């Protein structure tokens, strides 16, 4: 259990926690854009 | 037809007509005259048209 006290003068741990948050956000923007446009393919095929 | 609905397009057609009848026997009916009833107007179309 060496862990926090001294050892995060270093890297690795650093930006994680962070990515967490903000990979969330990457995912699901990515998913819409991919369902989307193709839902509105079926879309405009009934509207017509 | 519901196996052949146009599914969601938009509905543009031709029409094509076939009634099958104008069929002379000794025996002609009723059934023969509700047919031979359209066949003649048909005929008045290709007059009219």
């Amino acid at each position: 259990k060496l862990y926090i006290k001294v050892k995060p003068l270093l890297t690795m741990a650093k930006v994680e926690d962070e990515l967490k948050a903000l990979e969330e956000k990457l995912k699901k923007a990515l998913e819409s854009l991919e369902k989307e446009e193709k839902v509105r393919k079926d879309i405009e095929v009934q509207n017509v | 037809n519901e196996t052949l609905d146009t599914k969601q397009k938009r509905q543009y057609f031709i029409g094509v007509l076939d009634i099958a009848g104008f069929e002379i026997f000794d025996y002609n009916g009723f059934e023969q005259l509700c047919i031979n009833f359209t066949n003649e107007k048909l005929q008045q179309f290709f007059n009219h048209h």
